[PDB]
RNA sequence: UCGUCGCAAUGGUAAUUCAACUUAGUACGGAACCGUUGAUUCAGAUCAUUGGUAGAGCUAUCAUCUGCCGGAUAACGGCUGAGCCAGAAUCCGUGCCAGAGCGACG
RNA sequence: AUGUGGAACGGGGUAUUGUAGAUUAAGCCUUUGUUCCCAAGAUUU
């Protein structure tokens, strides 16, 4: 169950986890900028 | 379709259609487990696997109970192959029998005179040779014999005290073999338990759980899991590798319409079709499956014994 | 090195390359084999999370692997690390030591954000300064950074003296 | 061997049974039972909620 | 006559598809056999856990489990020179579901 | 259809909600507890 937030654990499949991470919706930051990238993995 | 119509089990037994192919070869055994449908429980299994996704990961899914263990094991009933079918040689059973076989095998025991196989009893007694003479037609005609093997309800908590007959048939073994074995178990009980360790994948069969205006249609679980034997009798049927303890299978304070099997369980990871108390028809696969996933074990790691009924994770 | 491994190249993330170890299948095993034998390629599962230059820095002394390893996991690693290969759990802000400090034996640097804890963590058990700071940027060090004693850091597993890269790691 | 502690109940949740009020940071306050479920969503401190062990300790 | 345990004439029938990894960056820019890990649809079950319903019960592709191997073949390719072999998600069986005619036993 | 006889309660355990209490198996368990009654008649072979 993706519901703690912040698809699989990390993935999102354009979720954290089971968690949900952020979701950009109608195009708000926060599923969009995850972390502005960089950061772990995403360099 | 396949299951399609749809009709309850009349028979609370899950007659098998079937019965794992008997081979002279292989050493004279049962292929069948006499369950009832204990309950549930979610025994964490580590599913240790390296490549498997579910590596080393504890799988608390539904154990599902169901109480399978000595169960009486009377005699054997010859079965001749004929071209017209499969035709009943004979029937002979052993001179002691039980008063749950009795009640079986009537409708009012206790209103009854207890006459059942009085007579039948005597004669196994004291005509030993007539009984020893159709053994031996039956050893030198039948061509397999089905060990005749009535079930522990009056033994083991249960309101019914009509022990379930079962004709199981001698899985494997010769007709000197099946007999043998048959008079070794000759009025003995057969343990579910020491049949097979359900630790594995089995061939779990019966009628399903009637849920009122359907239900209780006989079912087959093909390749069902099975976590371990649920020892009722046993203060560590729930105990596993890491729970432990001495856990009860049986919810803390009993299983809900249930309560705590009397004797050994047949706890399967997955679902088994029957209500709580409802007699299964546990057995062997009648082909044979060689894929690494069945034989693999997962290790029981963990189990949950928790109150469900009320506060669904109260362990102790 | 770039070693080929699946899709993702990703060899650093997947092992951390230590200063005395290498943190690590046949690209574990490649790891195993070249960096493995004089730098332990302890293969690190952490859970599941197997990346170990996203999850597990610092130099092998006390290489901070992570905490989020589960105790299973965490015992197992640090029962198999010796005194020279000690996996410290990294359970401060840096519990993506891996990806967040840059493991190298000289300076195991922190991601800017990784607490100073995870910094002092690595600093003294791994005796591998772990400086929070953003390699280029990206706030974890180790990801970014394929530090060694001599993301590129989650693509190159560099070890004290070895870089090992991934499959397809951007030349 | 450790299993998660209830956040709302005070006494060591069960694997599974009963819940953890994970929310968007996984705040994962977990609980003994259902009862401490719903005072696990709701936060409920243990020291208030008399079946809680913390109310016992306090 | 009652009751128990069985037989099986016959009827129905069920599984489906995809992705990734290993093969293998190999054979010859780039496969395929096998194996492994998982998902889609469908089917049959169950309520240990979670959600819903006002603890229980019910219930959720909102939860969990389970879902095969033999023969005979088509196209087509071979053997001797018709008679055989190889050969398909096809067909018939194994298995599963129902049990009209019957068996053994008290 | 004269004894683990069952049926009932008296319950205990069990939990719920809930701030400990009551329900307390009802498809939660279970009772060294209690009393009641018992082919008792009727009916068909």
């Amino acid at each position: 169950i993706m519901n703690c937030a912040d698809a699989s654990c990390g993935d999102m499949v354009l979720v954290v986890r089971n968690a949900g991470v952020i979701v950009n919706p109608k195009g708000e930051m926060k599923g969009s900028a995850i972390t502005g990238p960089v950061a772990k993995e995403c360099a | 379709l396949g299951f399609l119509p749809r009709k309850r089990a009349s028979r609370q037994r899950g007659k098998v259609k079937a019965f794992p192919k008997d081979d002279a070869s292989k050493p004279v055994h049962l292929t069948a487990f006499l369950g009832y449908k204990a309950g549930m429980t979610h025994i964490v299994r580590d599913l240790d696997r390296p490549g498997s996704k579910m590596h080393k990961r504890e799988i608390l899914e539904a154990v599902t109970v169901i109480e399978t263990p000595p169960m009486v094991v009377v005699g054997v009933v010859g079965y001749v192959e004929t071209p017209r079918g499969l035709r009943s040689l004979t029937t002979v059973w052993a001179e002691h029998l039980s008063e749950e076989v009795k009640r079986r095998f009537y409708k009012n025991w206790f209103k009854s005179k207890k006459k059942a196989f009085t007579k039948y009893a005597k004669k196994y007694a004291e005509s030993t040779q007539s009984i020893n003479r159709e053994l031996e037609r039956i050893k030198k005609y039948c061509s397999v014999v089905r060990v005749l093997a009535h079930t522990q309800i009056r033994k083991t908590p249960l309101a019914q005290k009509k022990a379930h007959l079962m004709e199981i048939q001698v899985n494997g073994g010769s007709v000197a073999d099946k007999v043998e074995w048959a008079r070794e178990h000759f009025e003995k009980t057969v343990d579910i338990k020491s049949t097979f360790e359900q630790n594995e994948m089995i061939d779990v069969i019966g009628v399903t759980r009637g849920k009122g205006n359907a239900g209780y249609m006989h079912r087959t679980q093909l390749n069902s899991k099975i976590y371990r034997i649920g020892a009722g009798d046993d203060a560590k049927n729930a105990s596993t590798d890491f729970d432990a303890t001495e856990k009860r299978i049986t919810p803390m304070g009993g299983f809900v319409r249930y309560g705590v099997v009397e004797n050994d369980f047949v706890m399967l990871n997955g679902a088994t079709p029957g209500p709580v108390k409802r007699v299964l028809t546990l057995r062997k696969s009648l082909l044979t499956h060689t894929s690494r996933k069945a034989l693999e074990p997962v290790s029981l790691k963990w189990i949950d014994t928790a109150s469900k009924f009320g506060h669904g994770r109260f362990q102790t | 090195l770039r070693a080929q491994f699946e899709n993702s190249n990703e060899i650093g993330v997947f092992s951390n390359l230590t200063n005395s170890y290498a943190l690590v299948e046949n690209f574990y095993s490649v790891f195993e084999a070249e960096l493995g034998d004089v730098v332990p390629v302890v293969h690190t599962t952490i859970g599941g999370t197997r990346i170990i230059g996203r999850l597990t820095c610092g130099n092998r002394k006390g290489l901070l692997v992570p905490s989020s390893t589960t105790d299973n996991e965490l015992q197992h690693l640090r029962n198999s690390l010796p005194d020279p290969v000690k996996i410290q759990r990294v359970d401060e802000r840096l519990s993506a030591l891996g990806n967040i400090v840059a493991c190298n034996d000289y300076v195991a640097l922190v991601h800017p954000d990784i607490e100073r804890e995870t910094e002092e963590i690595i600093a003294d058990v791994l005796d591998v300064e772990v400086f929070r700071q953003t390699v280029a940027g990206n706030v974890l060090t180790g990801s970014y950074c394929a530090l060694s004693n001599q993301v590129i850091g989650a693509g190159l597993v560099v070890n004290d003296w070895c870089a090992f890269a991934g499959l397809d790691t951007t030349a | 061997m450790r299993v998660h502690t209830c956040y709302f109940c005070s006494g060591p949740v069960y694997p599974g049974h009963g819940i953890m009020f994970v929310r968007n940071d996984s705040k994962v306050f977990r609980f003994c039972r259902s009862k401490c479920h719903k005072n696990f969503k709701m936060k409920r401190n243990p020291r208030k909620v008399a079946w809680t062990k913390a109310y016992r300790k306090a």
